[PDB]
């Protein structure tokens, strides 16, 4: 579960390099179930401002499938640790900026990936009545 | 690692940080434009100062980056627009003094008012009250009194602030290594180092003069005809070989001339081109105007308006407690929030103005994928010209036949054709000598071709020489009639309307090139063919990533501005102009005046 920019929703799909899917949420090749999304111009977008919603766009290299990128260390173009607000040591996490008065592609979408794995256990998460005196087949539980 | 990767990094940090801050600044601007209250103007200056200080404080990180290391143009034009300081680079005293005098002029021109000589109670501002009486009154003394009182009450207050304006503003031009503030207007089209797509600054003076020499005979015949009709509607006032009195030109300064049409209708016994009464007959509101305009945008191939446009913009005039200004302006906010501030009446002019501002917003939605300070035109002129494209194509009878007004058997005698040509030609032609003269005059004042005590003299004498316009009463050096215009008092150059009027008929020929147009340039509607929309779209979204020369080549196949499209637009009308005024004099004499006789 994650709330994104609409431009990031096509960046949550197999293939689909993007910018956000480079550093935040890497998309696999085959290990991919469903992608469901809907719009939260009422919840995750407030017309006056709510900036609990930030994203990271600077990290030394891309990711691996379903990697969870949490840790907040500021980014430098040649390492060698910074002392912010020194120059070329940027904040990685900047605000979304999606309000209720925005358009269509810039209202933040609730996107959930249903990641499907095939039979590394018996099947867990998935999806008539009887007739008398008639020769039938069965199947009970 | 390299300089250009961290330049891209700082610029994309600047995009994702400047998006939100400019959005807050233009939200505060929008809350002022939909609600004038002092809480809204205290909203309007917090985030706007937090944008102007943002460009400067991040220019202090942008000017540390050496600009002449990047071979590319795409991020180099990005770094140019940040390393321009804006207007914040002078001494600490003179910077705030010039910006304070600009705010003082912006107050006193916009809120000043005039009062009746026998009655110091009958007092009203510029718009409305004056400019509508300056458009329709048959009284000489009323229009003359309004004309002179507006220049005497606030223009005399705007002259010493213009005296300090020229010195401190040319001092800003010197502190940013420009020639004059005229060179600041010549450095808006300043593309550099492309070698085949470049443009120099004095070449703007070159182009303006060399393509205004093709305006001068057409304007000479048109000035003769409107002098004939002004001697008709205002008898015994105007010399037959002379210029025009400055309070008869439809507006205050002689800029727009369409309000002469009720007194310069050529053939009045023929059916009217003004469809205002037809818009009255079906009881229209602003909503059907904007939606039918949007359907015209769909028919030319440009997409619908999104949800924010109809959920957020104001489209009528409130009147009540939430009162606000109603000038139709297009707003880039980013975040998919592109708006029009427009209080619309049921008018053909408001219909074409709906087309105009929605053409601007469609242009904005086209370049909405650009980087954020390149979320703007390639230059200043393509915005206004692309906006005028939809209104000029929509004003043809080929589109009025298609609206649902003007029941679909509309004749094609040359009569209403020539009437439409002359009515459009009043505005389109008569704005250009005032543009030429106003811009060249301010170029002379800032350059120094005029001494600082000969401004008002050379102003009205070049209105006589170029625009053929006389003031009816003499002005001393206490006045400043240019500074008592909007764009001189509120920081806008005026040659963008000249470039508008040239690229307008350039884009007219180019968008009629693809839709298989048959007649001459006047009857051409760009509607119902979307290949013209595609050809306009492959300049509509480029922004300042590519110059105006490259996109202008991709549109018309030329690289220098040309007005021969306007001349072939007006040439049958030009033969009509040569035809009618054979019992008149074609020209104007600059020694005539209503105060010189």
């Amino acid at each position: 579960s994650f709330v994104v920019k609409g431009d990031d929703v096509r960046q949550i799909a197999p293939g689909q390099t993007g910018v956000i899917a480079d550093y935040n949420y890497k998309l696999p090749d085959d290990f991919m179930g469903c992608v469901l999304a809907w719009n939260t111009r009422n919840i995750d977008a407030t017309s006056t401002g709510n900036y609990n919603y930030k994203y990271r766009y600077l990290r030394h290299g891309k990711l691996r499938p379903f990697e969870r990128d949490i840790s907040n260390v500021p980014f430098s173009p040649d390492g060698k640790p910074c002392t912010p607000p020194a120059l070329n040591c940027y904040w990685p996490l900047n605000d979304y900026g999606f309000y209720t008065t925005t358009g269509i592609g810039y209202q933040p979408y609730r996107v959930v990936v249903l990641s499907f794995e095939l039979l590394n256990a018996p099947a867990t998460v998935c999806g008539t009545d009887l007739i008398k005196n008639q020769c039938v087949n069965f199947n009970f539980n | 690692s390299t300089i250009e990767e961290q330049a891209k990094t700082f610029l994309d940090k600047f995009n994702h940080e400047a998006e939100d801050l400019f959005y807050q600044s233009s939200l505060a601007s929008w809350n002022y434009n939909t609600n004038i209250t002092e809480e809204n103007v205290q909203n309007m200056n917090n985030a706007g100062d937090k944008w102007s200080a943002f460009l400067k404080e991040q220019s202090t990180l942008a000017q540390m980056y050496p600009l002449q290391e990047i071979q590319n143009l795409t991020v180099k034009l990005q770094l140019q627009a940040l390393q321009q300081n804006g207007s914040s680079v002078l001494s600490e005293d003179k910077s705030k003094r010039l910006n304070t005098i600009l705010n003082t002029m912006s107050t006193i021109y916009s809120t000043g008012k005039v009062c009746n000589p026998d009655n110091p109670q009958e007092c009203l501002l510029l718009e409305p009250g004056l400019n509508e009486i300056m458009a329709n009154s048959l009284d000489y003394n009323e229009r003359l009194w309004a004309w002179e009182s507006w220049r005497s009450e606030v223009g005399k207050q705007l002259r010493p602030l213009y005296e300090e304006y020229v010195v401190l503003k040319n001092e800003m031009a010197r502190a940013n290594h420009y020639e004059d503030y005229g060179d600041y207007w010549r450095g808006d089209y300043e593309v550099n180092g492309v070698d085949g797509y470049d443009y120099s600054r004095g070449q703007l003076i070159e182009d303006v003069e060399h393509t205004f020499e093709e305006i001068k005979p057409l304007y000479e015949h048109l000035h003769a005809y409107v002098r004939a009709k002004l001697m008709n509607a205002y008898p015994s006032y105007i010399s037959p070989i002379g210029c025009l009195p400055a309070h008869l030109l439809g507006d205050m300064w002689g800029r727009f001339w369409t309000n002469l049409y009720s007194l310069t209708v050529p053939f009045g016994q023929k059916p009217n081109i003004d469809v205002t009464d037809a818009m009255v007959d079906q009881a229209w509101d602003a909503q059907r105007i904007f939606k039918e305009a949007e359907k015209f945008f769909v028919s030319v191939g440009l997409p619908n308006m999104t949800q924010g446009f109809w959920e957020n913009s104001m489209l009528t005039d409130p009147g009540n407690v939430q009162k606000a200004v109603c000038h139709p302006t297009a707003w880039d906010l980013g975040k998919g929030d592109f708006r029009i501030l427009m209080c619309t009446k049921v008018t053909m002019d408001d219909f074409l103005t709906a087309h105009h501002e929605m053409g601007h917003i469609q242009y904005d939605m086209a370049y909405a994928a650009q980087p954020f300070l390149l979320r703007n035109g390639a230059n200043e002129g393509f915005h206004e010209a692309v906006g005028e494209i939809m209104s000029l194509s929509a004003a043809t009878p080929k589109h009025l036949k298609s609206i649902g007004l003007l029941s679909p058997d509309f004749q094609e005698d040359n009569e209403t054709e020539i009437n439409f040509l002359l009515k459009q030609a009043l505005t389109i032609v008569g704005t250009l000598p005032f543009t030429y003269m106003l811009e060249k005059w301010r170029w002379m004042v800032f350059k120094g071709e005029i001494p600082k005590d000969q401004w008002m003299k050379k102003w009205w004498e070049m209105k006589r020489e170029i625009v053929g316009v006389v003031e009816p009463v003499p002005h001393d050096e206490t006045y400043c009639d240019p500074a008592s215009l909007f764009h001189v008092s509120n920081d806008y150059s005026f040659i963008r309307y000249y470039t508008r009027t040239l690229y307008q008929f350039q884009f007219q020929e180019a968008l009629c090139q693809a839709a298989k147009h048959e007649g001459p340039l006047h009857k051409c509607d760009i509607s119902n063919s979307t290949e013209a929309g595609q050809k306009l779209f492959n300049m509509l979204r480029l922004g300042k990533s590519e110059p105006w020369t490259l996109a202008l080549e991709n549109v018309v196949g030329a690289k220098n501005m040309n007005v021969r499209p306007l001349l072939n637009y007006f040439e049958p009308l030009f033969t009509w102009l040569k035809d009618q005024n054979k019992n008149s004099f074609v020209g104007w004499s600059t020694d005539w005046s209503p105060y010189a006789d």
